[PDB]
């Protein structure tokens, strides 16, 4: 203020900005065959848990 | 000037002072206005020596 004589004037205020884009669309999609569900040695539920773990 | 008070008239109509803030600096601004007028209502009742003086 002292170097500017003793003068002042109002500057315009402003913003900065960033955009959070909700732009990631990811999917899991698979078949459990009715024949294989009978013919395998045990449960196949583990593929649903593995699909959820991949996402 | 030799005269009688009743030979001339004066009106002060506005006599005001205000404070403001300066737009260009951190200051008060003090301003005052005076609005007024006057007339010699009877010219023979005012007698002037050296009226052309200065």
């Amino acid at each position: 203020y002292k170097a500017a004589g003793r003068q002042t004037s109002a500057d315009a205020i402003s913003d900065t900005g960033v955009d959070l884009l909700i732009d990631q669309e990811k999917s899991i999609d698979f078949l459990v065959d009715d024949i294989d569900r009978v013919q395998v040695a045990g449960s196949l539920e583990a593929y649903t848990r593995a699909g959820a773990t991949a996402l | 000037v030799a005269f009688h008070p009743s030979a001339a008239a004066y009106v002060s109509q506005i006599d005001t002072v205000e404070a403001l803030r300066d737009q260009d600096s951190f200051s008060d601004r003090i301003r005052a206005l005076h609005v007024y007028g006057g007339k010699v209502v009877r010219p023979t009742g005012v007698v002037v020596f050296n009226k052309t003086g200065s």
